[PDB]
RNA sequence: AUUUGUGGGUGGUGGUGCAU
């Protein structure tokens, strides 16, 4: 009897309120069939029509004026900032463990390169492409340029020594390590294409296809 | 003097709106818009006993067809009013939802809602609740960088006051740009909450509270650089005489790590 | 002449225990 005279409390309270709810939507569907008209008639015949605003106006001039961002956020403990690493490097590292279970051609900008000189044109580039950044297919195809023009330097010369080969070349590494960080999927390709490359040139000839740039491309990826 | 038509016609829809919950809106309320007496039609149609979510959509209709002068007066007049008396007289001082949609509707569009209501209200004296849901519904919908400094050298320039302080607070959690003048008008606020040793008015010598050291604290953790050598040894000077117990390293760090522009 | 591309805040229009 509870569940029954609830049932019928509620649906006949529920069509009543229903009813209601229907008489003004019916009431208002009435407002906008006649007296929508009549309301276009009742505005023709009836007729109804600074200081801070000049503060606000002094103020116009004082938002087009000076500006400087520096909206600083909360304090990181010293401990929690520590913490949070060490739980990032954590989470790494788990996940290493799971893993253990399972400026376009090369010439357009080698050319741009050689007329310049590879002791800063690493940071030339580097601004170049924080350029770009600043304006990400263009940052994948700058890195391309990079990986193949690593090689290509790699290939070309040493006269550079221990001390002038290895600055820029290791200004190159962490250069495609911020890169690398930032995309991936990009220099996958590049570097499958490479290898597949790699391939092709040692079925062609073996030994006729060797290169520092082979070498050293294996080694930056092995750190990579 | 009007005529029976048009008062039947606006008694009838102040009536529909009042007793509608969903639906379509009545072609002579989406008309009103597009006339002339709409202030008149909407006080013989009661718009204070009409439904909120009515006056909501009413509000953004007029917003997007209608001037912003109109709109501005039609926002004063009703919402003001409307949102000052739900504070006053709720069960538990609750706003209503729909009303706060038109509130954000009207700070999205604020060419009409500050000259309407932001002054309005300070001028009204909007309560402690009140201050505080007008400064959670601004930093809720913010305005854009020309609105946002209006408000702020409007709230800055009017006096110290309650609901006038908890909008500063506000307006320095939304860290909006502080220009040189709008820096100035800052630094001339925190000299004016300071005392001065030989004429002085009531604010150096009135207490300062809580909301208005967690506004200076903000507003040192934000506008540090906007503030000259001048300027932020001003600020250090009021947060040391008369700024809090607690907020003074903060402030004191706030202002040292500021730079001169 | 508002909108798009880059980043990013992601909880209290909070209930509650208690004191006065």
């Amino acid at each position: 009897k509870k569940t029954k005279a609830e049932v019928m409390k509620e649906v006949i309270a529920k069509s009543k309120f229903y009813k209601q709810e229907r008489q003004k939507a019916q009431g208002i569907m009435e407002d906008q069939i006649d007296n929508l008209d009549d309301n276009f008639e009742d505005v023709m015949s009836e007729l109804m029509m600074t200081d801070l605003d000049k503060e606000y106006d002094i103020k116009v001039k004082e938002l087009q004026l000076d500006k400087r961002a520096a909206p600083s956020d909360r304090t990181k403990t010293e401990e929690e900032k520590n913490a949070e690493a060490e739980e990032k490097k954590r989470e790494l590292e788990q996940q290493r463990l799971d893993r253990m279970n399972g400026r376009t051609h090369d010439a357009l900008l080698d050319q741009v390169k050689k007329l310049d000189l590879d002791d800063h044109p690493k940071i030339v580039k580097n601004i170049i492409k924080a350029y770009q950044p600043k304006l990400k297919e263009k940052l994948g195809k700058f890195t391309a340029v990079l990986l193949r023009h690593i090689i290509f330097l790699s290939n070309q010369n040493y006269l550079k020594n221990v001390q002038s080969f290895k600055r820029t070349q290791n200004a190159l590494i962490s250069i495609l390590k911020s890169l690398s960080e930032k995309y991936n999927r990009e220099l996958s390709e590049e570097c499958r294409d490479y290898i597949n490359e790699m391939q092709a040139r040692y079925k062609k000839n073996h030994f006729d296809a060797l290169s520092n740039g082979d070498l050293v491309f294996f080694s930056i990826i092995g750190i990579l | 003097a009007l005529p029976e038509k048009v008062i039947k016609a606006y008694t009838t829809v102040g009536s529909i709106l009042k007793t509608w919950t969903h639906g379509k809106l009545p072609k002579l309320f989406k008309v009103i818009p597009s006339l002339r007496n709409w202030q008149d039609v909407i006080y013989v149609t009661n718009p204070e006993e009409w439904s909120p979510h009515v006056v909501y959509e009413a509000t953004k209709l007029f917003v997007s067809n209608l001037t912003a002068k109109e709109s501005q007066k039609f926002i004063n007049l009703i919402l003001l009013e409307r949102f000052r008396d739900n504070i006053e007289t709720s069960e538990d001082h609750s706003l209503n939802y729909h009303i706060y949609r038109a509130v954000k509707k009207s700070l999205y569009k604020p060419s009409a809602f500050f000259k309407g209501f932001l002054f309005p209200l300070v001028e009204t004296g909007c309560n402690v609740r009140e201050a505080t849901i007008a400064g959670s519904v601004l930093a809720k919908v913010s305005v854009p960088a020309l609105h946002s400094s209006a408000a702020l050298s409007y709230l800055l320039r009017l006096p110290f006051s309650p609901p006038t302080t908890v909008f500063i607070k506000i307006l320095l959690d939304k860290k909006y740009a502080l220009p040189y003048q709008t820096v100035d008008d800052c630094v001339y606020y925190f000299m004016r909450f300071r005392i001065l040793d030989g004429s002085n008015g009531e604010d150096a010598t009135r207490v300062l509270p809580v909301i208005w050291h967690k506004a200076f604290l903000t507003f040192a953790q934000r506008y540090k650089n906007d503030i000259t050598q001048d300027q932020r040894d001003f600020l250090l000077e009021t947060v040391r005489q008369r700024g809090h117990k607690d907020i003074g390293p903060e402030i004191r760090r706030e202002l040292l790590a500021g730079a001169s522009r």
